[PDB]
C-alpha cells in the first residue's frame, strides 16, 4: 500500500531519529531531532531505509467482520491520500468517494511477526463468514474478462472450413501467431478459431482420449477449438490447472478462485487474483462500455400496454364508483392490476434489448447492479409506498429516462425519503445486536484436539424425490460442508463408504450423493464434550483457511462477527432485523402460535368471535385447551389443511406464525 | 537541453532465445513513447523468410486427407507454418520433400538449394505409415511481419497448390510493461522492461539492434528538416 | 512447487514456512524470539563476546532480524519445543 | 440557503436522538411549502428542511403557498396565498396543464391533487385553484440543477447538499448549461455589489467604484479585497464596469466569490468522457488531466487566522518582543524589532510568527545544566518562551496584521495588554485527493492526475479533461448527468437547424431563437419545464463543425477517441461532453494527521484527539473485536498498554527504540488504577 | 450492562474474579488466553539445531 | 428577465408564468 | 517481397503557425504507433522560453492591488501566464514594463533586453485611469517542460519577489490520421499525416526537428551498444 510520505517521516520518527545518527549526519538525538522536524533533504533517503519490511496496520471505521484490519507492506507515495489496493475493497467495504482510513505502526517483534505472518492481506483471501472469496475480481474486472472471454459468432477471421475449393483457413500453428495476425486487423479477440496449444493443460474429457495414462502438459500439443481470448485468460491461471473454455461470469470466477483455494498453495492464489485483476482492467478499458441517452432503448410497445392496463383499471373504478365493491377491495385490485402491467412492461423490455448492450452487459456480466434498476431506467416506475407503508393505487408511469412529472416525483419522495432514515435507524440497531453477541460468546475458543465423543447432530442431506434416486438439499454447502463424520457411513450392506472423521469436503459430497444414502450423522459444537470451550474435531474445519482449526482460535468472536455484519443488509409476526433479535433473545413473539402437546386429535371449534382448539389424545389422559386465538391468525397447512377431524403429532404447530421457543424446550427436548 | 540522467540497457538471459531486458531510468513519462514502437519495430520490421505456399500430390477434391500418412493437410500445413528457415534469392525459390516407406518423416529430409537453409533438420512433420510415398513441393521467400494467405490469383495455372500464411518475422512474442522506480531521488522515474522471444534464426540481442537501427533511420527523416535545432542530448558513454 | 519469484514481505513463502511448524500461532512466537535473539546478539557484541549466537545465515546490508530469523526457519536451522 | 432554513430541533423543541420516523417523513402537505428533496444525510434527515422558492409565512407563523384561482373553468390571474389548512378544503390542478389562450383547459378533465392528499383525475369544473408554476414544490438549492426529473431523490438530495459546499476558484466560469435560478440566487444573496441608483460610471478601480447619479451626487462603492471568510475561503469582489459605461437601478456592478456578470458560478466546464480508463477511475474515483494544474483552472485561496495575546499574569507581565529566549539568529529573519513578522514574508511549518515571552519566576536547574552553563558561559533567563509559531501542516504567505493595544485605547477584555491577529494566504492547487462533485449527486475523489500526452484525444488532438466512469451511472439512478453532457456538447458548439423547406417535427415545440446558436452559448433549461428526451437528440444531428469541418460527435453522442498512451483508436466509440464539476471542501491538506508522540490528558494518561491537537486514532471496542478474532495477543497488548496508558513504559519504549534496544515488557495501564481509586472511593473493598 | 446494579451485588455476595475470559484480560492489561497468549505457544523454546551451531 | 444587465441566456421553457421568484430573504 | 524502399517526408504549409506532415510508406499497423511517438515527445519534451518570475514596484506580496489600475495581481498573474517569448541565453534576463497615466497597458509595451522578444503585441495586461502607474519587471528564463512556482523561501530572494508558475512549451496542438491502404494482393502499406501546430514562438519544422533530435539520441541507445 503507498503511504504519504509526510505520514511516514511522522509515524517512523524515532527510526529514522535513530538511523541518522547511526549514519553520520547528525552530532546526537537532539540535532536528528531538529533535522527531521525541519525536513531537511537527507532524511528522505534514510526513511526508505527504515521504512523497508515493516508492515502496518489499516483500519477503516465501522470494523464490521474481522478483516476490516488488514496489515500491508508500505512504500513511499507522493501526494497526501493513502492509495489502496483495488481489491481489499471489498473487506473494507470501502468506497473512494471521499473514504478515510487509519494507519498503526507496530513496534515489537511480536507485533511485527503477527503482522506479517497473522494479518496479512495476501494470506485472508476467503471469508470467516461462508467461505467464499472475499478477494475475487468485481466491478470493472469482471466485465473486462467477460469481454474477454465471451464468444461472438460471425467475428472476424472465424473457423470458416468451406472446402473443396480452398482450405479451411481457422487454424494457427500457436497462439504467438494467432497474436501476430491479431496484430494486424484479421482476428478478434472474440472470435472462433483452432489454435494449437503446447503449453496449458486440456480438460479431463480431453486429455484422456489424448494421453490417459500420463496426460501432462508441459510441451505436448493438442488442438483446442476456441477463441484467442480464453487462451489469453488461461495464461494467467497456473500451469497445472486444466483448459476452462466457459463464458467468465462471476460465479464461474467464483468457482475458478474457489478451486485454486482448495487445491493449490496459499501463495500461487494471490499472485492469480493479481494477474486477473490486471487483464480485467485492461480489458475493462477497451471493452467499449459506455452510458449515453442513445443506449436507453425504451420499448416500442410500452403504451398499448398501459393502455389496456388502464382499461382494466378503469373498469375497476367504474365499478367502484357504481357501489360494487368498497374501498380496499378496488386498492387491492387496483394493485393486481398495476404489478401485472409493470411485469409485462418488463418483459417486453427484456425482449426488446440487444444482447450486446452496455447497460445490459453489466447487469448480464454480474459485475453490479440488477434488472430492476435498468426496469426503472426505461420503462415504467411501478407502485410507490406511502409513508404508512402502504402501496398508492395511482402509480408512477413514466421513467427515468423520459423524465418524471410534477406529482410521481413528489409521491417518489416518500419511499426514497423512508428509505433512508430505515437504513440509517438499521445500522443503529445492528451494533447493538453484534456487542450483544460478542459479549455473550467470548469464552467459546478452541482447547483441545479431540473430545472423542459420540454424540452428533443429523444432516438433511438431499432427500428422496418420487422415485427419483435423490436430488439435492439446496442448503448444503451450509449445514453439511466442512464438519466432521461421528459415524461411519454405510451404504446397502456396502461397506465403510465414508469412515469417521473426515472433512466432508466435495468429493466425499459427491460420493455419499452417489452411494444413496441422504442422511449423515455428523459431529457438532452443540454435542462436544470438553469443559472449557469446544474441541477442534467437534468444531470442524475454519472457513476462512481452508484446513481444521487450531487450538487458540476464539471461535466465538467469528462467530458473533458473522452473524452481526450482514445486518445492514435487512430490510424486513416479524420479517427483518427484528426476527433476528427475537430470536437471539428468547423472548415469547407477537404473533405466537400454539404447538400441540401430545399426539391425538384435534377439535376445532369457533364461538366468541375468536376461536377454540381442544387437543384429545390417543392414549389417552386430560385434554389440552386453547382458548384464544384472535381471527387474523389463520390455521395452518401441512398434508388438504388443519381444521377439525385431524390427526396432530407431538410438535406440530397449530398456527401460522412463530413458535416460542420456550414451549418447543419444554414440549420437545433441547435436540 | 540536457538529460541529467542516463538509461542504461541492460540484458537478463533468460532460455535460449528469451532474453528480457530493461531500460533505466527514463523521466516521465517515456516509457510508453519508446517501449510500443520498439515492440511494434521488432515484429514487423525485421527481414526474414518463410514459406507462402505449398502443393502436395493427388490433394484436390479433398483438402482433409492424405493417402497414406496420419496426419489430415490441416495439420501437415501447420506442422510447415513452424519450419525457420532463412534464404537469400528475394524471389520465390522452390525446395522439395519425398520420402518413401514406412517411418517419421522430419524437416531435415528436405533439400536445400543454392542459399536457403533449415535452422532445425529434428522437427517432426509427418509419420508415414506403411508404403506410402510423400512427395511436398515449398515455396520459401523474404518480407517482413506476418502476411496472411495471399490467394491463388494464378487462375489456372496452379490446380493443387495451396496458399498458407507467412510467419516472416524472426522474433515471435514481444510484450512490455513499465514501472515507476525512485519517485523521491530520481523524481519519479520509469523502468520499461521488454521481453522479446525470438525463434531459433537470430538472437533476442541480434534482434533488438536492427530495430534500432531501423528507428534511428526513421525518426532521422525528422531530424534532417534543421540540425541545428535544440533537443535533449543524452552525453556519450 | 512452482509459482513465481515472490517480492518483499511476501517471501519465504508461508506455504512452505507451515510445513515446519504445527499452526500459523507457533511460528509467530517462533519468529519473534528468533527475532530477539538476534537483537541482543547485535548489542552484546560492541562489548565483550556473549552466548547469544547468530545469525546463521548471510544476512542483507540492512536486513531487519524478522527476516533474517524466517529465512533461518524456512532453511530447517532451527528447532522448538512448545510449552 | 443557510437563512431561508426551517430547523425542527432547538430549545422547545423535539431533540435528535427522541425523535420518531413520523416527523421525518414526508407528509403530502409539504407541496409549496419545504422542499422534500433538501435536506441534510446524517442523523438528521426530515429535521432540518428549507423553504420553498414562492412560500412566504403567516402574522400566526403559518407557511402560504400562492395559487391562482380559476372560475368556470378558466384560470383567472388572482394570485390567493393560501394555507395548508384551506388548500385541503378545495382541490388544486396541475401546473403543466393545457390552458388553451382564454383559461379554458383544453382535455375536459385534469389532474388534481384532492384533500388527503389524494391524486385524482377530475373533470374540468371542480378545478378552482392552480400552481402558479413547475418547480413550486422545491427549494433554492435545488432549483439550480438542470434535468433533476430524471434523478432518484437520494441523488438529487445529494447534488442539492453538495453544491453548498463547493469552494470559491479564482477564475469563476458561467455555467454553460443551466436553470433559471443562478441570476435571482446571486444578486439576492448580498455578495454581489448592485448599484442603488441610475447613474454613469466615473470612476473604476480594483478598490472602488465611484459612480454619478443623474441628479448631482455620486456615491462610491468599496470593494472588499481577500476578505476572510467565515470558513477559510477567499472573499474577492471585482468590478465589471468600465469607466464611461450608463448603469441602472438594480443592475449587478462587481461579481462576488462565486459569480460570473452577476450569476453564480460555482465550478468550471470541463470535457468529460464516460469510459472506464485503466482502473484508475475504479468506485467512484475521477481521473483528471495535467492541464488543470498547469492553467489554474481548479486553483483557490485559503486564508488562516492566527491570534496571541499578550496579558498580565501573576509574577508580571507578557511583552511582545524581538528578545526571545534561547534560539538561533537564524529563525529571527523575518520578525522586525517589535515582534510580529514582515507581511509578504513567506512561513512554514515551525517558524514563529509573534515573538511573544512570558516571564517565569522560578525554579532550580539540573546540576548538568548548570555545568552547561558555565562552561559556554549563558545566563539562565528565567523568562519562558511562548511564542506564536504556525501549526503543523500549514504555510503560505502573510496578507495582514491586526494588531490592538491597551496603550492605544482599543477595547480588549480585563487584564489583555496586547492582542494580535496575523492572516496568512495559500494558494491552493488540485491534487489527488481532493474531491470533487458534480450537480447530479456524482462525486469522488482525485486518484490520478494524468500528463496531458497520455490522456483520450480526439480527432483534433484535443484532450479530454476528466474521464468519468461507466458503472456509477446506471444503477444510481442519476442519469441527467448524461443529458447535460450531451446539451454541454451542443452549447460548446452551437447548433443549425436547417429549417429550409419546413421545421422539422422534433422543433414544432421549441422557441424561437433556438433554431440557431453562436459556439459557447449559454442555455438554461428550467427544473420541471426543459428540453425533453425527443429535442436533444435532434439537437445533436446539427452540432456545427469547428474549425475544418469535420463533425466530432455523432447523432448518437459518442466520439471516437484515440490513445494517447499506445495511440491506436479505441474500437468502440466514446460519448464526450461538457461537464459542469465543482470543487467541494474536503481537501487533502486539511484530512491528512500523523503522530508518533503529542500531548496526553489530564486525568487518565491517555492521548488527545483531533488535528488541532496533535491526537491518536481511536483503537475502540470493534477493532479490539477483529485483533482478538484474529488471534493476535501481542498486537492487542501493545496497543492497550505501552501505546496508551503504561506511563513507565512510554518513555522506555522510546529509549529502547532509540538506542534500537528490544521492546521491553509493558507494565500496568495507568487507566486500571484509576478504577481502582473510584471504586475504593464508592466504599466497595477491591483488593 | 447495568454497572450499578451488577457491581452492588457482586459486592454482596464478596464475588470474586479469576481472568479467564478475553475481556478482563483486555482491562487490565494482560494476554489474552487465545491464540499466541495461550502457554502452550508462547511458551516455546527456540534454540538453534547443533549441526547449525555446530556449523558456525 | 427584469434584471438590466443580465447576460442573454436562452431558456427552454415551454411555459410562461404568472408570478415571478419574490425577495427570497423576506422570510 | 521485402518493399525495399525507404519512407519519404514531405511537408504542407497551411497558416504560418501550423503545418502537416505526410510520412509514406510504412509497415501496416506502423503509422498510429509512429504518429503517437511524435506526439508523444512533441507534446512534452520541446524546449523554449517562459516568465519566471515578477516584481511590482508598490506590492508586497500575491494577494493585493495596485492603486489604479483595475485588476488585482492575482488577475495580473494569470494576465501574464499567457505570454509568448522566445529566449536565446542560459542566464535569467530581465524585462520591463513602465506605464504611467490613463491607458491600457498592452503586451507590446514590455521593452525586452538583447536576445529575447515578445511573439504578440496585442495581448491585454491591464487597464489604468488617471492615479495609476504600473512599474513591473519581468525575468525571463530558459527549459523545458513545465515546472511549478519555485518557492521563495528556496532561494534568496527579498520580499519582493513573486513567483509565477512557467510553462516552457512553444506547441499548441498535435493530431494525426492515417490512410491504410492495404490493398487485397499484399502490397499493403501506410501513410502517416502530421499535423502539427505551435504558439509562434518556433515553426513547425523547427518543433518536428527537434523531437525526431530526442528520438534519435533515445533510440540509439537500443542500437549496438547492446
Ligand atoms: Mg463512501
Ligand atoms: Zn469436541
Amino acid at each position: 500500500c503507498g503511504l504519504p510520505k509526510l505520514m511516514a517521516l511522522e509515524l517512523f520518527k524515532p527510526f529514522v531519529m535513530k538511523r541518522l545518527v547511526d549514519l553520520n549526519h547528525a552530532q546526537n538525538i537532539k540535532s536528528a531531532k531538529r533535522m527531521v522536524e525541519r525536513q531537511r533533504p537527507q532524511v528522505w533517503d534514510v526513511l526508505e531505509e527504515v521504512i523497508a519490511e515493516h508492515p502496518v496496520l489499516l483500519n477503516r471505521a465501522p470494523t464490521l467482520h474481522r478483516l476490516g484490519i488488514q496489515a500491508f507492506e508500505p512504500m513511499l507515495v507522493e501526494g497526501k491520500a493513502i492509495q489502496l489496493h483495488p481489491l481489499v475493497c471489498e473487506a473494507f467495504n470501502a468506497d473512494f468517494d471521499g473514504d478515510q482510513m487509519a494507519v498503526h505502526l507496530p513496534l515489537s517483534a511480536e507485533a511485527q511477526a503477527e503482522a506479517r505472518i497473522l494479518m496479512l492481506s495476501s494470506n485472508n483471501i476467503l471469508s470467516p463468514a461462508s467461505g467464499r472469496p472475499l478477494a475475487m475480481p468485481r466491478l470493472d474486472m469482471v466485465t473486462g474478462l467477460y469481454y474477454l472471454t465471451t464468444e461472438v459468432p460471425g467475428d472476424t477471421g472465424e473457423y470458416q472450413p468451406a472446402s473443396g475449393d480452398h482450405p479451411e483457413t481457422g487454424v494457427y500453428s500457436s497462439p504467438a501467431e494467432a497474436i501476430m495476425a491479431a496484430d494486424r486487423g484479421v482476428l478478434s479477440v472474440r472470435a472462433k478459431i483452432k489454435v494449437r496449444l503446447t503449453q496449458l493443460r486440456p480438460p479431463v474429457e480431453i486429455e484422456a482420449e489424448l494421453f490417459g495414462h500420463s496426460g501432462w502438459q508441459p510441451g505436448d500439443a493438442w488442438m483446442a477449438e476456441t477463441t484467442l481470448g480464453r487462451v489469453m485468460f488461461n495464461e494467467l491461471l497456473p500451469l497445472g490447472y486444466p483448459f476452462v473454455n466457459k463464458q467468465m461470469h462471476k460465479k464461474v470466477q467464483a468457482a475458478i478462485i474457489n478451486d485454486l483455494a482448495e487445491r493449490y498453495p496459499m501463495i500461487v492464489v494471490a499472485q492469480t487474483v493479481d494477474k486477473l485483476k490486471d487483464a480485467g482492467f485492461y480489458w475493462a478499458t477497451r471493452s467499449g462500455v459506455t452510458v449515453s441517452m442513445a443506449d436507453v432503448l425504451v420499448p416500442p410497445r410500452k403504451k398499448e400496454i398501459l393502455d389496456h392496463y388502464e382499461e382494466r383499471a378503469d373498469k375497476v373504478e367504474k365499478q367502484f364508483q357504481r357501489g360494487a365493491l368498497n374501498h380496499d377491495e378496488r386498492n387491492e385490485a387496483l394493485v393486481e392490476i398495476w404489478k401485472e402491467a409493470t411485469d409485462e412492461v418488463g418483459q417486453a423490455l427484456r425482449e426488446h434489448y440487444p444482447d450486446d448492450n452496455p447497460i445490459i452487459t453489466i447487469v448480464d456480466s454480474g459485475a453490479t447492479g440488477n434488472f430492476t434498476q435498468t426496469r426503472t431506467l426505461a420503462g415504467m416506475k411501478g407502485l410507490v409506498t406511502n409513508p404508512k407503508g402502504e402501496f398508492i393505487p395511482r402509480p408512477v408511469k413514466s421513467s427515468f429516462r423520459e423524465g418524471l412529472t410534477v406529482l410521481e416525483y413528489f409521491i417518489n419522495t416518500h419511499g426514497a425519503r423512508k428509505g433512508l432514515a430505515d437504513t440509517a435507524l438499521r445500522t443503529a440497531d445492528s451494533g447493538y445486536l453484534t456487542r450483544r453477541l460478542v459479549d455473550v460468546s467470548q469464552d467459546v475458543i478452541v482447547r483441545e484436539h479431540d473430545c472423542q465423543t459420540e454424540r452428533g447432530i443429523v444432516v438433511e442431506l438431499a432427500e428422496r424425490a418420487p422415485d427419483g434416486t435423490l436430488i439435492r438439499d439446496p442448503y448444503i454447502e451450509t449445514s453439511a460442508y466442512a464438519r466432521t463424520l461421528g459415524t461411519d457411513a454405510v451404504d446397502e450392506a456396502g461397506n465403510v463408504i465414508v469412515e469417521r472423521g473426515q472433512d466432508l469436503g466435495d468429493p466425499e459430497i459427491d460420493a455419499l450423493l452417489a452411494a444413496g444414502i441422504t442422511q449423515v450423522k455428523v459431529r457438532s459444537v452443540l454435542t462436544c464434550a470438553t469443559s472449557t470451550g469446544v474441541c477442534a474435531t467437534c468444531y470442524g474445519r475454519s472457513m476462512a483457511t481452508g484446513k481444521l482449526v487450531d487450538i487458540g482460535e476464539a471461535v466465538g468472536i467469528v462467530a458473533a462477527q458473522s452473524i452481526g455484519e450482514p445486518g445492514t443488509q435487512l430490510t424486513m409476526i416479524t420479517g427483518g432485523l427484528p426476527r433476528v433479535q427475537e430470536l437471539f433473545e428468547a423472548r415469547v413473539p407477537r404473533g405466537k402460535a400454539p404447538i400441540a402437546d401430545v399426539t391425538g386429535r384435534v377439535r376445532l371449534e369457533d364461538g366468541e368471535r375468536f376461536y377454540k382448539i381442544t387437543i384429545v389424545p390417543d392414549d389417552g389422559g386430560e385434554e389440552v385447551v386453547y382458548d384464544k386465538i384472535s381471527k387474523r391468525q389463520r390455521l395452518r397447512v401441512f398434508k388438504r389443511v388443519l381444521s377439525d377431524g385431524d390427526h396432530v403429532e407431538v410438535g406440530q404447530q397449530l398456527m401460522e406464525g412463530s413458535a416460542d421457543p420456550h414451549e418447543v424446550l419444554r414440549v420437545q427436548g433441547p435436540r | 537541453m540536457l538529460i541529467s540522467q542516463r538509461p542504461t540497457l541492460s540484458e537478463d538471459v533468460l532460455t535460449d532465445n528469451r532474453s528480457q531486458f530493461v531500460i533505466e531510468p527514463l523521466e516521465p513519462g517515456f516509457g510508453y513513447t519508446l517501449g510500443n514502437s520498439l515492440r511494434r519495430t521488432l515484429l514487423s520490421s525485421i527481414p526474414g523468410a518463410a514459406v507462402t505456399s505449398i502443393r502436395i500430390d493427388g490433394v484436390l477434391h479433398e483438402f482433409t486427407t492424405v493417402p497414406g500418412v496420419k496426419e489430415d493437410v490441416t495439420e501437415i500445413i501447420l506442422n510447415l507454418k513452424s519450419l525457420v528457415v532463412s534464404s537469400e534469392e528475394d524471389e520465390p525459390v522452390t525446395m522439395y520433400l519425398r520420402k518413401q516407406g514406412p517411418g517419421e518423416v522430419t524437416a531435415g529430409d528436405i533439400v536445400p538449394p543454392a542459399g536457403v537453409t533449415v535452422h532445425n533438420p529434428g522437427m517432426h512433420i509427418a509419420t508415414l505409415n506403411d508404403k506410402g510415398k510423400l512427395e511436398v513441393e515449398l515455396v520459401v521467400e523474404r518480407g517482413r511481419g506476418y502476411v496472411p494467405a495471399v490467394q491463388n490469383r494464378a487462375s489456372g495455372a496452379e490446380i493443387g497448390r495451396i496458399p498458407v500464411d507467412s510467419i516472416y518475422s524472426p522474433v515471435l512474442k514481444v510484450t512490455y510493461k513499465v514501472d515507476a522506480t525512485r519517485v523521491e531521488q530520481r523524481t519519479d522515474f520509469d523502468k520499461l522492461i521488454l521481453d522479446v522471444e525470438t525463434k531459433n534464426s537470430i538472437s533476442p540481442r541480434d534482434a533488438l539492434a536492427s530495430a534500432g537501427k531501423t528507428l534511428v533511420e526513421l525518426f532521422g527523416l525528422a531530424r534532417e528538416l534543421n540540425v541545428e535545432a535544440e533537443g535533449i542530448e543524452i552525453g556519450p558513454s | 512447487g512452482g509459482y513465481d519469484t515472490p517480492l518483499g514481505i511476501t517471501n519465504p513463502p508461508i506455504d512452505e514456512l507451515l510445513d515446519r511448524v504445527s499452526s500459523k500461532y507457533a511460528l509467530v512466537i517462533y519468529a519473534a524470539k528468533r527475532a530477539r535473539q538476534i537483537n541482543d546478539y547485535y548489542n552484546q557484541l560492541g562489548e565483550g563476546i556473549l552466548e547469544y549466537v547468530g545469525p546463521l545465515v548471510e544476512p542483507g546490508l540492512q536486513e531487519k532480524p524478522l527476516s533474517i530469523a524466517l529465512r533461518e526457519i524456512h532453511a530447517d536451522l532451527l528447532e522448538h519445543t512448545e510449552g | 440557503t443557510h437563512k431561508r432554513r426551517l430547523s425542527a430541533l432547538g430549545p422547545g423543541g423535539l431533540s435528535r436522538e427522541r425523535a420518531g420516523l413520523e416527523v421525518r417523513d414526508v407528509h403530502p402537505s409539504h407541496y409549496g411549502r419545504m422542499c422534500p428533496i433538501e435536506t441534510p444525510e446524517g442523523p438528521n434527515i426530515g429535521l432540518i428542511g428549507s423553504l420553498s422558492v414562492y412560500a412566504r409565512v403567516n402574522p400566526f407563523g403559518f407557511i402560504e403557498t400562492p395559487y391562482r384561482k380559476v372560475v368556470d373553468g378558466v384560470v383567472s390571474d388572482e394570485i390567493v396565498y393560501l394555507t395548508a389548512d384551506e388548500e385541503d378544503r378545495h382541490v388544486v390542478a396541475q401546473a403543466n396543464s393545457p390552458i388553451d389562450a382564454d383559461g379554458r383547459f383544453v382535455e375536459p378533465r385534469v389532474l388534481v391533487r384532492r384533500k388527503a392528499g389524494e391524486v385524482e383525475y377530475v373533470p374540468s369544473s371542480e378545478v378552482d385553484y392552480m400552481d402558479v408554476s413547475p418547480r413550486q414544490m422545491v427549494s433554492v438549492a435545488t432549483a439550480m440543477i438542470p434535468f433533476l426529473e430524471h434523478d432518484d431523490a437520494n441523488r438529487a438530495l445529494m447534488g442539492a447538499n453538495m453544491q453548498r459546499q463547493a469552494v470559491p476558484l479564482v477564475r469563476s466560469e458561467a455555467p454553460l448549461v443551466g436553470t433559471g435560478m443562478e441570476l435571482r440566487a446571486a444578486i439576492d444573496a448580498g455578495d454581489v455589489v448592485v448599484a442603488e441608483e441610475s447613474g454613469v460610471i466615473e470612476e473604476v478601480s480594483a478598490d472602488y467604484i465611484t459612480v454619478m447619479h443623474d441628479n448631482g451626487t455620486r456615491r462610491t462603492y468599496r470593494m472588499r479585497k481577500f476578505a476572510r471568510s467565515n470558513h477559510g475561503t477567499c472573499a474577492n469582489q471585482c468590478p465589471i464596469v468600465d469607466a464611461g459605461d450608463r448603469v441602472e437601478a438594480g443592475q449587478v456592478i462587481a461579481d462576488g466569490p462565486c459569480t460570473d456578470d452577476g450569476e453564480m458560478a460555482l465550478g468550471k466546464n470541463l470535457l468529460v468522457a464516460i469510459m472506464p480508463w485503466e482502473g484508475h477511475n475504479y468506485e467512484d474515483a475521477i481521473i483528471l488531466s495535467n492541464r488543470l494544474v498547469e492553467e489554474d483552472v481548479l486553483t483557490s485561496i485559503h486564508i488562516e487566522e492566527h491570534e496571541i495575546d499578550a496579558r498580565d499574569t501573576k509574577l508580571g507581565a507578557e511583552e511582545i518582543t524581538r528578545d526571545i529566549p534561547n534560539i538561533s539568529d537564524e529563525v529571527l529573519a523575518d520578525l522586525d524589532e517589535r515582534g510580529i513578522v514582515r507581511i509578504g514574508a513567506e512561513v512554514r511549518d515551525g517558524d514563529i510568527l509573534v515573538g511573544k515571552v512570558t516571564p517565569k519566576g522560578e525554579t532550580e536547574l539540573t546540576p548538568e545544566e548548570r555545568l552547561l552553563r558555565a562552561i559556554f558561559g549563558e545566563k539562565a533567563r528565567e523568562v519562558r518562551d511562548t511564542s506564536l509559531k504556525v501549526p503543523h501542516g500549514e504555510s503560505g504567505k502573510v496578507i495582514g496584521i491586526r494588531v490592538f493595544s491597551r496603550e492605544d485605547e482599543d477595547e480588549l477584555p480585563a487584564g489583555v495588554n496586547e492582542l494580535v491577529r496575523v492572516y496568512v494566504a495559500q494558494k491552493r492547487k488540485i491534487s489527488d485527493g481532493d474531491k470533487l462533485a458534480g450537480r447530479h449527486g456524482n462525486k469522488g475523489v482525485i486518484g490520478k492526475i494524468l500528463p496531458v500526452e497520455d490522456m483520450p484525444f480526439l480527432a483534433d488532438g484535443t484532450p479530454v479533461d476528466i474521464i468519468l466512469n461507466t458503472h456509477g451511472v446506471p444503477r444510481r439512478m442519476n442519469i441527467g448527468q448524461i443529458l447535460e453532457t450531451h446539451l454541454g456538447w451542443c452549447a460548446h458548439s452551437g447548433w443549425k437547424v436547417d429549417a429550409a423547406k419546413g421545421v422539422p417535427d422534433w422543433a414544432a415545440r421549441l422557441p424561437d431563437e433556438l433554431l440557431e446558436a453562436q459556439p459557447n452559448a449559454i442555455v438554461s433549461t428550467p427544473v420541471f419545464d426543459g428540453a425533453q428526451e425527443a429535442e436533444l437528440q435532434g439537437l445533436l444531428s446539427c452540432t456545427l463543425p469547428n474549425r475544418d469541418g469535420d463533425v466530432l460527435v455523432d447523432a448518437d453522442g459518442k466520439a471516437m477517441l484515440f490513445d494517447g498512451r499506445s495511440g491506436e483508436p479505441f474500437p468502440y466509440p466514446v460519448t464526450v461532453g461538457y461537464m459542469y464539476i465543482m470543487k467541494l471542501h474536503h481537501l487533502v491538506d486539511d484530512k491528512i494527521h500523523a503522530r508518533s508522540t503529542g500531548p496526553y490528558s489530564m486525568i487518565t494518561q491517555q492521548p488527545l484527539g483531533g488535528k488541532a491537537q496533535f491526537g491518536g486514532q481511536r483503537f475502540g471496542e470493534m477493532e479490539c473485536w477483529a485483533m482478538q478474532a484474529y488471534g493476535a495477543a501481542y498486537t492487542l497488548q501493545e496497543l492497550l498498554t505501552i501505546k496508551s496508558d503504561d506511563t513507565v513504559g512510554r518513555v522506555k519504549v522510546y529509549e529502547a527504540i532509540v538506542k534500537g534496544e528490544n521492546i521491553p515488557e509493558p507494565g500496568i495501564p495507568e487507566s486500571f488504577k484509576v478504577l481502582l481509586k473510584e471504586l475504593q472511593s464508592l466504599c466497595l473493598n477491591v483488593e | 450492562q447495568e454497572t450499578t446494579r451488577v457491581l452492588t451485588d457482586a459486592a454482596i455476595n464478596c464475588r470474586s474474579d479469576k481472568l479467564n475470559g478475553l475481556k478482563e484480560n483486555v482491562i487490565i492489561g494482560k494476554l489474552i488466553p487465545a491464540g499466541t497468549g495461550i502457554n502452550r505457544y508462547r511458551n516455546i523454546a527456540v534454540q538453534p539445531t547443533e549441526e547449525a551451531r555446530a556449523a558456525a | 428577465n427584469s434584471v438590466p444587465g443580465a447576460p442573454n441566456r436562452v431558456s427552454f421553457a415551454k411555459l410562461r408564468e404568472p408570478l415571478e421568484v419574490p425577495g427570497l430573504l423576506d422570510v
